[PDB]
């Protein structure tokens, strides 16, 4: 069974930083590209950052291009998301999503981590 | 849908030279283990680096940047002999404008006294020559005793070759190729013409014996190493031109739209076009064997003039044969001329990418097309003479479709699978297309294609038979050495580039290798 | 960004009724790259329809998808009580990947 568990979510000061950790198992982690999808408290889904299968192709949305960095540790099967300068319109419910085939979408999602900026 | 003078001209005679049925098993083995994966591999290299040809390997293991120069030499020699094929097609076209075709009967000047017409051959009852083979070998070729006797330059064929190079020169630049509705004409007209020949051939009396020759394998002939290389490099021949088809008829146009499935669409359409043209050709050859008193494997030329024997012979069995001869050789000219526009455009693009601003682009560059076409014409004068078939068959067997194509395909697969990385390449593929390639492509690049190419290369190097034109000519050892020189000029681009890149980069051997195999 | 304007979020339909929901895109999606996700109340989203027509695993055959280019549609043949969730359409071709707005199916 493919499982994705997210952790490291909590309340942070504005302009601070926090490190998420999508830990995944039940499948090979080096062969599937991964994305971070956040969900506002108004319940709209926004894709934050996608890393490719080896980390050489990293994409960001226009909102978090210069202040969010996504990293992967292939050895420990964990997906990270380093944040920086967390503004007020960034409080969300962060999901880790297994999006590897572009024509099958995010087939496996995980739980959520409530990033709270206040 | 891709089609050229691969499917139409080359695959019938390579199948006929190798016993017919025994050719198709290595053909499909290479098609589904090597040819479609290697075609997809080179298309991904073309779409990966936003450049052309030689400098496509600076982002894929720059130690092996001699694969670009190997492709340069392969496409140069291919341009020379593929345009003398077009010279033969033009010569048949200008001999098709009278009412009764010159290969239909034998009462002309070039005919031997031993000939009589093929219709009156079974009423003789046997060393009597067919008029189509006599026309082909004595008016078109004017075939001499060997490559040692080039005889005299045929001025008819040389002006036909100059005409088709002037058509190429006035269309590569200072002109435009087919773009709009004329593309829709030239995409289905070769298929319509091949369908006409197929429907004609199957309805000929005795086509079933020709199809039994074509399809039923002779398993003892599968131990001939000529058959495996002929089939595999007919795949690599028909797909390296299909590589240029996509690249020259639109680079990065297929960007998100499935350059996996696009490649399998054109590859399967190309191989199916080969298979249909083989059905047509061998139906004609079975008809000719029933009509004459000779065997199916002896009825025509086991060499490059098969499409200039079987297809004109079938044209002579049509209503209004002048009409079908004119349009069939117009079809051959359109097919090979579009493929020649493709390959010469690829050669010019890759050489002006070899020198981006170094003395080529900054000058007029009109004169560079003229110089390249001029020396390609002068090299084409060596095989359009009276001993021109022998030099041509040397060029075809060795210069651009021999062990050189196996060398290039094995080195591409080896580099990308091992020195670059299957997983790294799959990540790049997912970046451009949207999905990593399946285990078929992965294990083909890793295991199946290097094993097939190395096995065929070693298998011919341990069980060597010499190149023989039409089963009766034995090439002299200087001619075999010249053919191996053309193959090695295609092949030794890779190790000489390895050596010069090692010696130009300073450091110890491990540091030089590590620097040159990491991509830039 | 490729803003996917979707059907208004508050739709209220009785069970057993054939329903549909649109997904208009500002740019043009290649119709093999637009997917639909079903996110329930307080739960994670899951893949529901991929490549605008195909059905994900665990999704009943009563769901269907259609459309190409700009307008894309999710269709339920008959609504049951386990179909009360929010559906997001999502192009996944252009590198600023955008989801649609809400389409929350509430009962009557
Ligand atoms: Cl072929």
């Amino acid at each position: 069974e493919v499982q994705l568990v997210e952790s490291g979510g909590g309340l942070v000061k504005p302009g601070g930083s926090l490190k998420l950790s999508c830990a995944a198992s039940g499948f090979t982690f080096s062969s599937y590209a991964m994305s971070w999808v956040r969900q506002s408290p108004e319940k709209r889904l926004e894709w934050v950052a996608e890393i490719s299968s080896g980390g050489r192709y990293i994409y960001y949305s226009d909102t978090v291009t210069g202040r969010f960095t996504i990293s992967r540790d292939n050895a420990r099967n964990i997906l990270h998301l380093e944040m920086s300068s967390l503004r007020s319109e960034d409080t969300a419910m962060y999901y880790c999503a297994r999006g590897e085939v572009r024509q099958r979408g995010f087939d496996y999602w995980g739980q959520g981590t409530t990033l709270t900026v206040s | 849908g891709f089609v050229g003078l691969g499917n139409v001209w080359r695959f019938p005679y390579l199948c006929y030279k190798n016993g017919g049925g025994a050719f198709l098993i290595p053909y499909f083995i290479f098609l589904f283990g090597s040819g479609l994966p290697v075609f997809f591999l080179e298309v991904i290299i073309g779409q990966y680096t936003s450049e052309g040809g030689i400098t496509c390997w600076e982002k894929i293991c720059p130690l092996f940047s001699g694969i670009g120069y190997a492709s340069i030499v392969i496409v140069s020699l291919l341009n020379v002999y593929y345009i003398v094929i077009l010279a033969w097609a033009t010569y048949y076209l200008f001999h098709s404008f009278q009412k009764d075709l010159p290969w239909a009967h034998c009462n002309h000047s070039w005919n031997t006294p031993q000939c009589m017409e093929d219709t009156l051959r079974r009423n003789e009852s046997a060393n009597f020559t067919s008029p189509v083979i006599e026309f082909w070998e004595r008016n078109v070729l004017s075939l001499s005793s060997g490559i040692d006797n080039p005889g005299s330059l045929k001025w008819d064929l040389a002006l036909c070759l100059l005409l088709v190079w002037l058509v190429c020169f006035f269309c590569i630049w200072k002109g435009v190729r087919s773009t709009g509705k004329v593309v829709y004409f030239t995409a289905t007209f070769p298929f319509a013409m091949l369908l006409v020949l197929l429907v004609r051939g199957l309805t000929l009396p005795g086509a079933g014996e020709g199809i039994k020759f074509y399809l039923y394998p002779d398993i003892s002939r599968l131990g001939d190493p000529q058959v495996w290389i002929d089939a595999g490099t007919q795949i690599f021949f028909s797909y390296a031109i299909c590589l240029g088809a996509m690249t020259s008829l639109g680079s990065y146009n297929k960007y998100k739209y499935n350059s996996y499935r696009d490649c399998m669409l054109l590859g399967c359409l190309n191989s199916g076009t080969s298979f249909v043209s083989g059905f047509a050709i061998f139906s004609i050859l079975g008809f000719m064997a029933q009509e004459q008193g000779v065997d199916i494997a002896d009825v025509a030329e086991s060499g490059p003039g098969l499409a200039f024997i079987a297809y004109p012979k079938a044209v002579t069995m049509m209503p209004l044969p002048t009409f079908w001869s004119i349009l069939f050789f117009i079809m051959l000219l359109l097919l090979g001329l579009d493929s020649q526009f493709v390959e010469v455009e690829g050669q010019i693009t890759s050489l002006v990418d070899l020198y981006p601003s170094f003395l080529r682009k900054g000058y007029r560059r009109e004169i560079f097309i003229a110089i390249l076409c001029s020396i390609s014409y002068l090299l084409g004068l060596t095989m359009v003479t009276e001993g021109g078939m022998y030099v041509f068959q040397l060029f075809d067997y060795y210069a651009a479709s021999g062990v050189c194509l196996l060398w290039v395909a094995f080195f591409e697969c080896f580099v990308i699978a091992w020195i670059y990385g299957v997983n790294r390449f799959s990540e790049d593929i997912r970046d451009m297309i949207g999905y990593r390639p399946g285990p078929w492509m992965k294990y083909s690049w890793a295991v199946i294609t290097p094993a097939l190419c190395v096995g065929c290369f070693v298998f011919s190097l341990v069980k060597y038979v010499p190149l023989t034109y039409n089963k009766v000519y034995r090439y002299p050892d200087w001619a075999i050495g010249l053919g191996w020189g053309l193959a090695l000029s295609s092949m030794l681009c890779i190790p000489l580039v390895i050596v010069i890149l090692l010696c130009r980069t300073e450091g110890p051997l491990r540091v030089r290798i590590k620097y040159l195999i990491t991509p830039r | 960004e490729n803003v996917l304007t979707q059907s208004p979020a508050i739709m209220s339909t009785s069970p057993g009724e054939k329903v549909t929901m649109t997904c208009r895109a500002s740019s043009s999606v290649g119709s093999s790259y637009l997917h639909w996700y079903q996110q329930k109340s307080g739960a994670s989203p899951k893949l529901w329809i991929y490549s605008t027509s195909n059905l994900a695993s665990g999704v009943p055959a009563r769901f269907s998808g259609s459309g190409s280019g700009t307008s894309y549609s999710l269709t339920i043949s008959s609504v049951e009580a386990e179909d009360a969730a929010t559906y997001y359409c999502q192009q996944f071709s252009g590198y600023p990947l955008t989801f649609g707005s809400g389409t929350k199916l509430e009962m009557k």
